[PDB]
RNA sequence: AUGGCAGUCACGGGUAACGGAGAAUUAGGGUUCGAUUCCGGAGAAGGAGCCUGAGAAACGGCUACUACAACUACGGUUCGGCAGCAGGGAAGAAAAUUGGCCAAUCCUAAUUCAGGGAGCCAGUGACAAGAAAUAGCAAGCUGGGAAACUUACGUUUCUACGGCAUUGAAAUGAGAACAGUGUAAAUCUCUUAGCGAGGAACAAUUGGAGGGCAAGUCAUGGUGCCAGCAGCCGCGGUAAUUCCAGCUCCAAUAGCGUAUAUUAAAGUUGUUGCAGUUAAAAAGCUCGUAGUUGAACUUCUGUUCAGGUUCAUUUCGAUUCGUCGUGUGAAACU
């Protein structure tokens, strides 16, 4: 199977986690899946797998190796409160990204000549995502989760 | 001494001097009195127009030919121009009326040896490159 | 809004004779010599050994303990070393000069693979080096024009290709049919 | 004149063009083959000043065999 | 009060002139450009005026005029100024999508969560730059050869080799693709399984073949000073080496012609580095303030010490693949 060696690694007790180089050695097989180069890592640090994201890859010209970056956190309730939005959509826990532009501007543009009367009305429906909602559904992620 | 003064306090002198006896040149003095801008095309590489008519020149010396040509008004300048037809069959496909596009032979200034005032090449027709309408397998209208 | 910062460069250098006699036929017993594709290639090279030279002869324009020269001097030879351009007992820059195109010319990832009867011709090693039959060092090299460093000579065989690896190619599509 | 225009191209009977027996290698193959054609050692080895003309082949069937 | 500036060029005019950082070619010295990512300046239709503010004469704020743009029930109105982006019109030789997003760089705000055509993504994109495929190997036939075997054209062999509408299987990106990587998403690249090359194929052009300027001594066809070529010499008037075209060749080659400005060749604008009897060029001749240019003298010199330096060496100690230390002489430095 595949091979990987740890880089370069600090500890960064701020964001509480740990920042490394990864060089996977896949002599055979192509460039590894994220999902698996999680698991053998996670084995090597022997830490729970949902608690280290690895993000960023490459694969040198065609020869088996492929170097990449990932984070270790220690409490998933950390790892949820720090990682960006855009990295929880993509462990299918935040969830959609939809077209916020194209209506926002358009809001705009019907807001900027209202009086308050009606405003608050429109703002009753412009697309959803709260940041309060990103939250809620952080929160849920956080109880119903427990484990490892 | 030669004529040139040789002081090392007299730099203007040789400064002054260099500026003026370059007048001399042509070259110089061409780009320097915004000549260039005074042709035809004002300096331009390229110039459209609207074909006011074939006519035929005669050649010069020992040569004796039919040269084509065409008498072409170009657009923002709007002046009468002089334009040779290339090659062969060429004026087969220039319309009268149609829209060329012209540029210069060798160095501005003398035609080819053999033409007699003309300045200019026929490059396009309808907005059709010549060397296109020359050779069958690339266009026609 | 389009503000690029990289760096430009050409590789080329035009002739100011356009029909030498004598230079053509250089060049083209040079491109069978060494299996070129155009003459382009043939002047990338003489380019090349231009920067060499205008900077050895910068250089020896120089006391001979000038604080730079005795620091690029030095790091310039080192460098005519890892590619091996110039022998051991060759230090001096004065013979940074005597330096055929030829000599540099041969010191390439194509000469070499030829030279080390790793092919059977000039040519034929030009189409392996592509179909990457060849890795050096602990990467696969693709580009024919390779500056070949000295030490990393030994590293250069075909991993995991076809003639060492696992091939399939022609003889995959061959066989199915054959039945 | 004017309707004169282009007498000769008009007049000209138009030949075919020999449709290829097999093909021209382009890339470094052609490069190749002329420098075996003319480069090569068996040319620069008879005298430099004694070698033909890479053109006195001017297709002439009867000395184009008498060379090969 | 009457000064202030000026041939050591005032004042005035031109500039297809915003200044720099820099850009192109360069023996040296030069020549020509700099709208254009940095900086500084100026401006927002032209022009003046102003509110406000710590801060602008702002201008994606206001007032009037000149010329305009949008609506009108013609009373009146516009948060009317794209030299911001994306787009039209116009000009013209000439320059892309009325796309995506806030993920990265920074910015702004009451401000860890909000907004940003700054900016980044992507589309268009042979401006331009980097790497690079259009084939490689071998059998056989065969030209060459060649080393040989050897009085002649014959066999062995081999080789820098070199040819082929003959042979053969390996190789392989273009291509096209489940996966993975990458991404805000999407496209692409990269890694990579199934599929993917043998002749009009899966592909080279462009521009020439008298001279300059590399390449036809074809006894080729058509044309007949006509059509046309030609950068400059010159081609062409019935046997064209330059036209039209075939063939074969050459050159640069995913590129290659052309037009124009510009650099070098230009010691053809020359300080370096020209010319001036006759080739262009000494004024007809003298005076003469500006300018340019100016003779020779003023501690030289000697002795000794010292630090290196070099160089020399009927020479010494060390090391090696080329240096150090020691001695003399010498010079000069100090
Ligand atoms: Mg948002
Ligand atoms: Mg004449
Ligand atoms: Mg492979
Ligand atoms: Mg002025
Ligand atoms: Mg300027
Ligand atoms: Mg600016
Ligand atoms: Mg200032
Ligand atoms: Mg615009
Ligand atoms: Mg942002
Ligand atoms: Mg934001
Ligand atoms: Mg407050
Ligand atoms: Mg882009
Ligand atoms: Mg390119
Ligand atoms: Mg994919
Ligand atoms: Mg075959
Ligand atoms: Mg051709
Ligand atoms: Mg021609
Ligand atoms: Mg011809
Ligand atoms: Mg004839
Ligand atoms: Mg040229
Ligand atoms: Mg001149």
């Amino acid at each position: 199977t595949i091979v990987i060696r740890t880089k370069k690694i600090l500890v960064n007790p701020l964001l509480s986690r740990r920042q490394l180089s990864l060089d996977v050695l896949h002599p055979d097989s192509p460039t590894a899946s994220k999902e698996k180069i999680r698991e053998e890592l996670a084995k090597q640090l022997k830490v729970d797998a949902r608690n280290v994201v690895v993000y960023g890859f490459s694969t040198q010209y065609g020869g088996g190796k492929s170097t990449g970056f990932a984070l270790v956190y220690d409490n998933q309730q950390y790892l949820l409160k720090y990682e960006p939005n855009y990295r929880l959509r993509k462990v299918k826990i935040l969830g959609e990204k939809p077209n916020t532009r194209r209506s926002f501007k358009e809001l705009k543009r019907k807001i900027k000549r209202t009086s308050g009367k009606a405003i608050t009305k429109l703002l009753s429906e412009k697309k959803g995502d709260t940041w309060a909602s990103v939250q809620s559904k952080k929160s849920d992620h956080l109880k119903n989760f427990v484990a490892k | 001494g030669v004529g040139k003064p040789r002081g090392i306090r007299a730099g203007r002198k040789l400064a002054r001097h260099r500026k003026d006896q370059r007048w001399a040149d042509n070259d110089f003095n061409k780009r320097l009195l915004g000549s260039r801008w005074r042709n035809p095309f004002m300096g331009a590489s390229h110039a459209k127009g609207l074909v006011t008519e074939k006519i035929g020149i005669e050649s010069k010396q020992p040569n004796s030919a039919v040269r084509k040509c065409v008498r072409v008004l170009l657009r923002k300048n709007s002046k009468k121009i002089a334009a040779f037809v290339p090659m062969d069959g060429c004026l087969n496909f220039l319309a009268e009326n149609d829209e060329v596009l012209v540029a210069g032979l060798g160095r501005q200034g003398h035609a080819v040896g053999d033409i007699p005032g003309v300045r200019f090449k026929v490059v396009c027709v309808k907005g059709i490159s010549l060397l296109a309408l020359f050779k069958g397998k690339k266009e026609k209208r | 809004m389009g503000k690029t910062y990289i760096n430009t460069s050409k590789t080329y250098s035009t002739p100011r004779r356009p029909y030498e006699k004598e230079r053509l036929d250089n060049e083209m017993k040079l491109i069978g010599t060494f299996g070129l594709k155009n003459k382009r290639e043939v002047w990338r090279v003489q380019m090349i050994l231009a920067k060499f030279r205008k900077a050895a002869r910068e250089l020896l324009t120089l006391d001979p303990k000038d604080p730079r020269r005795l620091f690029e001097g030095s790091a310039l030879l080192r460098r005519m070393f890892k590619y091996g351009l110039l022998s051991e007992q060759e230090r001096k820059l004065d013979y940074v000069l005597g330096l055929t195109i030829h000599k540099l010319m041969e010191r390439r990832l194509q000469t070499r693979v030829f030279k080390l009867n790793l092919a059977n011709s000039i040519h034929h090693s030009r189409v392996l080096i592509r179909q990457r039959h060849i890795k050096v060092g602990k990467n696969l090299v693709n580009v024919p024009s390779f500056m070949v460093r000295t030490d990393s000579e030994k590293s250069i065989d075909f991993a995991s290709t076809s003639p060492l690896g696992g091939g399939r190619e022609g003889r995959t599509k061959r066989k199915n049919a054959k039945k | 004149t004017l309707a004169k225009a282009g007498k000769v191209r008009k007049q000209t009977p138009k030949v075919e063009k020999k449709d290829k027996p097999r093909k021209t290698p382009k890339g470094r193959s052609y490069k190749r083959i002329l420098y075996n054609r003319r480069y090569a050692p068996h040319i620069l080895a008879t005298d430099p000043k004694k070698r033909k003309s890479p053109n006195w082949h001017a297709g002439k069937k009867e000395k184009m065999d008498a060379a090969a």
